[PDB]
């Protein structure tokens, strides 16, 4: 559970909000 | 100019001759033909269980045929049959019959002679049906009894 | 409607279909009337 | 049973029943609109057509020879000798 | 029941149709014919599994048309009923001699003598449907029903069903 | 009927287009629909490749998708998928390989493990009421295990 | 009986007696193949034994030797009441007089099922039943 | 091509107000873990 | 029985997590669609688990398990110590032990024994909010025919 937490957050650090493209990966 | 079918499309290859059986000739057949009379009584269409009703094929274009339906132009035809009380003989058997009755016995219904006599092994061995059938009728149209015992069998007598 | 049988021999799914001269199918009909059958293969059994 | 390429025992030129039926079949899908391999000189007869295909040899057939013990051979009419 | 059967066509081409591509065309056809028709031998076709290595084994010429016959070896996945063989399905159209089960491709029939007496018709209901007891059988509603007899007609199968026996009707 | 003797194409012994001798591949309403949508999937891939030069709303959508792949011809098909899918409680091909290594432990016939996969039951009367094969062929105590793992492995997706 | 196997089929010694004749535990009647095969075979209908009215269900039949109605009732109540009380308050210990007691409760159970009484101490025993098979589930 | 928006904003409201009154009732009841983790996914 | 299905779930637990791990071993990360379902089923897989083995919490708590001599123990040793450790992992136990001290309550309060209160203050507030929510959910809701004309304009007729 814990490691699985740990990737959850890195991933939601690399997340571009865009209202007509998405989400993006920097 | 016929109507188009779904059926398989094939050549006729290997052709068979046999001769019809009774119970072949009543699968085969639809109607029992029981009026000697042509048409209807009416004088019009057709006499309906007679020489030519419509359970069999019909020409003059115009009509149906029941059976198959569609026209006289692709209508194959339809058989009836005729249920004798007495059996007849054949025109073309008449001969070969009378040669069966000539090679079994009349009452036990078993070959004359035997497989014991000589002769009768050196005719079993012709691969031919018509010569085999042939020499052995010349043996047994001889021989006018059947036997009980024969020394190296049937009883009858 | 797409149908076929023969009567006497409990067949309603292999029907071969052939071409032949009427003249030959009245031969043919005229043995069957004779108590002749004048059977018909699109097969080989003798091979 | 298709007897092998190193085995076939047959006359390699092509007879004139061969070549009619040749011209005939390949007549008659030229005449059905069939994928045409030569370049026409004008030509509107299928059969001369035909013929023009069997002189170059661009004909896409291959003969099925029956031998009469039942086997059979596959001579294509690009390799078989005509005239 | 949905059975996997490797099944045999002949393809019949027209001389237009000789391109270099031609093999496509035949898969083309393959397909266009067999899914979703019906045969009266293996059942209602549903799919055609392995479509690229189909076998294309080699073209015959017959007489005359010059149309090309080609005799295609595949693997398909059919549906073919049974008698007595329990399915369920779902009501479409209903009748005074039974509702009309839809178990997957095909419409079976119950017969209404084929069903409890307890279960009654009933007509001033839109759409008709039939009260029993406890159950009301409903277009929509989902029946199990127990096919008692199948027929095998080509290109067209029709079945019967039937509810009396226990541990069917609606589900 | 249903007493284990079908057709003659369908009967046990089933010759594959190789020449060699198969089992009757008899197949329950789970795995029926996995490879359906399966074999689906790669004939999508086949239809884009040459291209180049809640359940049910997705059920329907990519039945969509995969009716633009078809011809407009196959209908019939997709409305089977939505009846399976209705009357559908597995997922994963995983799972489905458990409970053939619980239908193939007891060792019965293809299509008896077939009807089983495919009828929810709760009891051993009624796996033996709704399949007339199975009376006596497997104990009950082991058809009741059967259900009850099985319905450990359904879940409401 | 030789003359009494079925209200149909009474007298088939002369027509090669090659028919069964099964019994429905809830008749207790007997009924030749041929027809009882068709009896749930157009459903579960009664048999028109005499005028029976208790309904003929589906399968369920049963061989019989022939023990007399009352004996074969007694045996089958008798084996299902021994399965429900299993081995409870039996062979737990030893004792030999708490035990012939239980003994003659269930044999007292089944003579009042045997008899019927007035159709009220066979109802109890039939919660007795459900109690008995209560405990063992648990 | 509006009624998809329809049902489907729809859903989006009803799955975040009905999914947001499941969360706080659940943050309010390695047990923990799970509820920090199912928490933290809704 | 129930770890024949924790056998299964952990089985697609690690390939779930294997998928995962295909899918972030690429140079750019792909869609996140997959990655977001590949994370929902390990997070199934997660609470699949937790539920049947906190309901089987008293029968496995009943018994014990420890190899037979049918075991090559005299070649390897450690293994079988490592096979049933129930000692944690030194993260798990050592961030517990620290979340145990950033929890609002420690020992010291054990001592002044007072923490059914505080329970039952939190479970009125769940009875408040659950009230809340009742009455905040309550407050919303949720010409002609072309053949005939034709024929006019070609013959003349009405
Ligand atoms: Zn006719
Ligand atoms: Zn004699
Ligand atoms: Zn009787
Ligand atoms: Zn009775």
């Amino acid at each position: 559970s814990y490691h699985l937490n740990s990737t959850l957050e890195s991933l939601y650090d690399l997340i571009e909000f865009q209202p007509s493209q998405g989400v993006h990966y920097k | 100019g016929q109507q188009y079918s779904s059926a398989p499309l094939r050549t006729v290859k290997e052709v068979q001759f046999g001769l019809f059986s009774p119970e072949e000739v009543r699968a085969i057949s639809v109607a029992k033909i029981r009026f000697p009379e042509t048409m209807d009584e009416t004088q019009t269409r057709a006499k309906i269980g007679g020489l030519n009703d419509p359970r069999l094929g019909s020409i003059d274009r115009n009509l149906k045929c029941q059976t198959c339906q569609e026209g006289m132009n692709e209508c194959p035809g339809h058989f009836g049959h005729i249920d004798l009380a007495k059996p007849v003989f054949h025109v073309g058997f008449i001969a070969k019959i009378k040669k069966v009755c000539e090679c079994v016995c009349m009452h036990c219904g078993k070959l004359l002679l035997d497989e014991h006599n000589e002769l009768m092994r050196q005719a079993l061995a012709i691969k031919d049906s018509k010569k085999r059938f042939a020499a052995i009728w010349t043996l047994c149209k001889t021989k006018m009894v059947c036997e009980t015992d024969v020394p190296s069998r049937g009883g009858c007598g | 409607h797409n149908q076929f049988e023969c009567k006497g021999c409990d067949n309603k799914i292999d029907i071969y279909q052939i071409h032949i001269p009427y003249a030959a199918k009245l031969l043919f009909q005229e043995l069957m009337a004779m108590n002749i059958t004048p059977r018909l293969y699109t097969d080989r059994s003798r091979d | 049973k298709a007897i092998p390429k190193d085995q076939r025992a047959t006359t390699p030129y092509m007879t004139k029943y061969e070549r009619a039926r040749i011209l005939g079949t390949r007549a008659l899908q030229i005449s059905m609109n069939a994928p045409v391999f030569v370049d026409l000189e004008g030509e509107t007869d299928p059969l001369r057509i035909a013929m023009k295909e069997l002189a170059e040899k661009k004909i896409p057939l291959v003969i099925r020879r029956y031998l009469p013990d039942g086997s059979f051979e596959d001579w294509s009419v690009e390799e078989l000798i005509v005239d | 029941m949905f059975f996997i059967k490797d099944l045999s066509l002949n393809i019949t081409l027209h001389p237009s149709f000789f391109g270099p591509r031609m093999k496509q065309y035949l898969k083309t056809k393959l397909l266009e014919e067999v899914e979703g028709s019906c045969t009266g031998k293996f059942g209602y076709i549903l799919c055609v599994l392995d479509y690229d290595n189909i076998d294309i084994q080699r073209g015959r010429i017959l007489p005359t048309d010059g149309s090309a016959e080609f005799n295609v070896k595949y693997r398909a996945v059919v549906f073919k009923p049974f008698k007595g063989e329990v399915v369920d399905g779902t009501v479409v159209s209903c009748s005074q001699h039974g509702f009309e089960v839809q178990v997957g491709p095909m419409k079976v029939f119950v017969t209404k003598h084929l069903m409890p007496q307890d279960l009654t018709f009933n007509a001033g209901s839109n759409p008709p449907s039939y009260q029993s007891s406890e159950d009301v059988i409903t277009i929509k509603s989902r029946i199990r029903v127990k096919i008692e007899g199948c027929i095998s007609q080509v290109s067209s199968i029709h079945a019967i069903g039937s509810i009396k026996e226990d541990y069917l009707g609606a589900i | 009927a249903a007493t284990l003797q079908l057709g003659q194409e369908f009967q046990l012994k089933q010759i594959n287009h190789q020449g060699e001798e198969e089992e009757l591949i008899a197949l329950n309403l789970s795995e029926a629909r996995l490879v359906i949508k399966e074999a689906l999937v790669e004939r999508r891939r086949a239809f884009k490749r040459s291209q180049k030069k809640t359940r049910e709303k997705e059920l329907e959508s990519i039945d969509v998708l995969l009716e633009q792949t078809t011809g407009g011809n196959n209908k019939d098909l997709k409305n089977t998928m939505q009846y399976l899918t209705n009357f559908s409680r597995f997922r994963d091909q995983e799972t489905v390989g458990a409970v053939i290594q619980l239908l193939k432990s007891t060792g019965l016939h293809p299509f008896e493990v077939a009807q089983l996969g495919s009828l929810a039951c709760d009891t051993a009367d009624e796996a033996k009421t709704l399949i007339p094969s199975l009376n006596n062929k497997i104990s009950d105590d082991e058809l009741e295990r059967i259900l009850k793992e099985l319905s450990n492995l359904e879940t409401l997706y | 009986e030789n003359k009494d196997m079925c209200p149909i089929c009474k007298t088939d010694r002369y027509l090669s007696p090659d028919v069964k004749f099964l019994v429905n535990p809830e008749c207790y009647h007997r009924i030749c193949e041929s027809c009882v095969d068709r009896i749930f075979s157009l459903g579960p209908a009664q048999c028109p034994y005499k005028g029976c009215d208790k309904i003929l269900r589906k399968n369920k039949f049963k061989t019989q030797i022939f023990d007399d109605v009352e004996v074969e009732k007694e045996v089958d109540i008798r084996k299902r009441v021994f399965n429900v009380f299993n081995k409870t308050i039996d062979d737990f210990n030893g004792d030999l007089v708490e035990y012939n007691k239980y003994l003659e409760e269930v044999e007292d159970i089944i003579y009042k099922l045997d008899h019927g009484i007035d159709v009220a101490k066979t109802e109890e025993k039939l919660r007795t039943y459900e109690e008995l098979n209560k405990q063992l589930i648990m | 091509s509006n009624q998809a928006l329809y049902e489907k904003l729809e859903q989006t409201r009803t799955i975040l107000s009905v999914k947001l009154a499941e969360l706080i009732n659940m943050t309010t009841i390695a047990v923990a873990t799970t509820s920090v983790m199912m928490v933290n996914n809704q | 029985q129930a770890l024949d299905a924790v056998r299964m779930r952990l089985a697609q637990l690690t390939h779930s997590l294997r998928r995962i791990r295909d899918e972030m071993s690429k140079a750019e990360l792909p869609q996140w669609y997959t990655l977001q379902s590949q994370l929902n089923v390990t997070l199934s897989q997660l609470v699949s688990v937790t539920s049947t083995l906190q309901h089987f919490q008293e029968t496995l708590d009943s018994t014990v398990v420890y190899p037979l001599p049918k075991f090559p123990t005299t070649s390897h040793e450690s293994l079988v110590t490592t096979l049933l450790r129930k000692k944690n992992i030194p993260e798990v136990d050592e961030w517990m032990k620290y979340v145990r001290e950033t929890s609002g309550v420690t020992t010291a309060l054990l001592k002044d024994e007072e923490i059914e209160k505080l329970l039952q203050q939190d479970r009125e507030i769940t009875n408040w909010a659950r009230t809340t929510f009742r009455n905040e959910y309550g407050k919303h809701d949720f010409p002609f025919n072309v053949d005939d004309v034709l024929k006019f304009t070609f013959t003349g007729e009405k």
